[PDB]
């Protein structure tokens, strides 16, 4: 399986720089060009530039020519996008991608998972994680609902898995809400059999990369 | 640059019905010398990167279900989903690689219509751990309902609240085409401790009268 | 005409 894995989300001050990394694996690194594409709020996907992973030549969009640098490190099969003089329009999800690899031998298209960059002078804050315990007030049709409340973090995003990814059915991880304080909160819930709460263990795995938060909260009645 | 214009901006059909998405390029992306159209179609679901469906305007990528097909030449292109499945709810984007800069369309959001489903309503008091820290969040959960419109109201000691709650709704579910909604009421610990009854009252098309879910502190 | 350097990954003669 060919893949691209990006670095974690960041917050950076206006006027500062951000550098996002893109680790390639599972294919011949030097054969293809890695593109950078961003997706800003309410806006179309926007191509920024490409680098040929072999010889390192680049082409940048006119929009970013003066502010972007794309590089690559072949010994670590990793590409990098640095964007300087950050501005409010630059808050966005940044993707690396092997766009439309259409050769005589191959046809594929691979994207990294995306890196959220927030341009802000506000400080990073990690969340508290609180259980949403199943109870008589959270049962419906032979199921029990339970969850985790991830409160008071900055910037986005938080990600949540259950039981290290082994529990996926019946999960809803909600979009975050913006609190008056400027901090975010989110909820993640799952519905499970009402009959086996005594024998099964449910743990929410919360990640907030900007604050180095990795929490595993067991949720019990 | 080559501007990519899609229509409609959104569409909703029932499961199994045909969905049609149009894309117009501001300049031709056809090359007569090789008879090719330099166009691709992508699917993207919230929180995920786009996935390639179609390239050279009409060649379906390996592994893509054959209910997806692309057609057109020159400036006018069509993505067809012949029989919409629940997992097809997503936004769809055209893309040109004829000229630099590479560009994408504005997207078409594809939605399922399905039968009315009333929400399952749950309430969660604050955890003792959170109360230890001086704040109390009460969570009201509305699970797996349709249509998306729903109203939550909070009552504390039977009094309607205003200004102390936030809510958000999910994207449409990829399996059962429903929505869910979470609302949080936040009080200081001191204020939480002065009241007995906490309740969320839910209005929705599937309910003939509002449902109230409550607990005593 | 197409610009073959818009996306180096595309071989227009494959």
């Amino acid at each position: 399986q060919r893949q691209l894995v990006q670095s974690g989300a960041e917050v950076k001050k206006p006027g500062a720089s951000v550098k996002v990394s893109c680790k390639a694996s599972g294919y011949t690194f030097t054969s293809y060009a890695i593109h950078w594409v961003r997706q800003a709020p309410g806006q179309r996907l926007e191509w920024m530039g490409w680098i040929k992973a072999g010889n390192g030549n680049t082409r940048y969009s006119q929009k970013f020519q003066d502010r972007v640098t794309i590089t690559r490190d072949t010994s670590t099969t990793t590409a990098y996008m640095e964007l300087s003089s950050l501005r409010s329009e630059d808050t966005a999800v940044y993707y690396c991608a092997l766009l439309t690899v259409l050769t005589p031998d191959d046809a594929f298209d691979i994207w990294g998972q995306g890196t959220m960059v927030t341009v802000s002078s506000a400080s990073t804050k990690g969340p508290s994680v609180f259980p949403l315990a199943p109870s008589s007030k959270s049962t419906s049709g032979g199921t029990a609902a339970l969850g985790c409340l991830v409160k008071d973090y900055f910037p986005e995003p938080v990600t949540v898995s259950w039981n290290s990814g082994a529990l996926t059915s019946g999960v809803h991880t909600f979009p975050a809400v913006l609190q008056s304080s400027g901090l975010y909160s989110l909820s993640s819930v799952v519905t499970v059999p009402s009959s086996s709460l005594g024998t099964q263990t449910y743990i929410c795995n919360v990640n907030h990369k900007p604050s180095n938060t990795k929490v595993d909260k067991k949720v019990e009645p | 640059d080559i501007v990519m214009t899609q229509s409609p901006d959104s569409l909703a059909v029932s499961l199994g019905e045909r969905a049609t998405i149009n894309c117009k390029s501001s300049q031709s992306v056809f090359y007569s010398s090789n008879n090719k159209n330099y166009l691709a179609w992508y699917q993207q679901k919230p929180g995920q990167p786009p996935n390639l469906l179609i390239y050279w305007a009409s060649t379906r990528q390996s592994g893509v279900p054959d209910r997806f097909s692309g057609s057109g030449s020159g400036t006018d292109f069509t993505l067809t989903i012949s029989s919409l499945q629940a997992e097809d709810v997503a936004s769809y984007y055209c893309h040109q690689y004829y000229s630099s800069p590479l560009t994408f369309g504005g997207g078409t959001k594809v939605e399922i219509k399905r039968t009315v489903a009333a929400p399952s309503v749950f309430i969660f008091p604050p955890s003792d751990e959170q109360l230890k820290s001086g704040t109390a969040s009460v969570v009201c959960l509305l699970n797996n309902f349709y249509p998306r419109e729903a109203k939550v109201q909070w009552k504390v000691d039977n009094a309607l609240q205003s200004g102390n709650s936030q809510e958000s709704v999910t994207e449409q579910d990829s399996k059962d085409s429903t929505y869910s909604l979470s609302s949080t009421l936040t009080l200081s610990k001191a204020d939480y401790e002065k009241h007995k009854v906490y309740a969320c009252e839910v209005t929705h098309q599937g309910l003939s009268s509002p449902v109230t879910k409550s607990f005593n502190r | 005409n197409p610009d073959p350097n818009a996306n180096p990954n595309v071989d227009p003669n494959a």
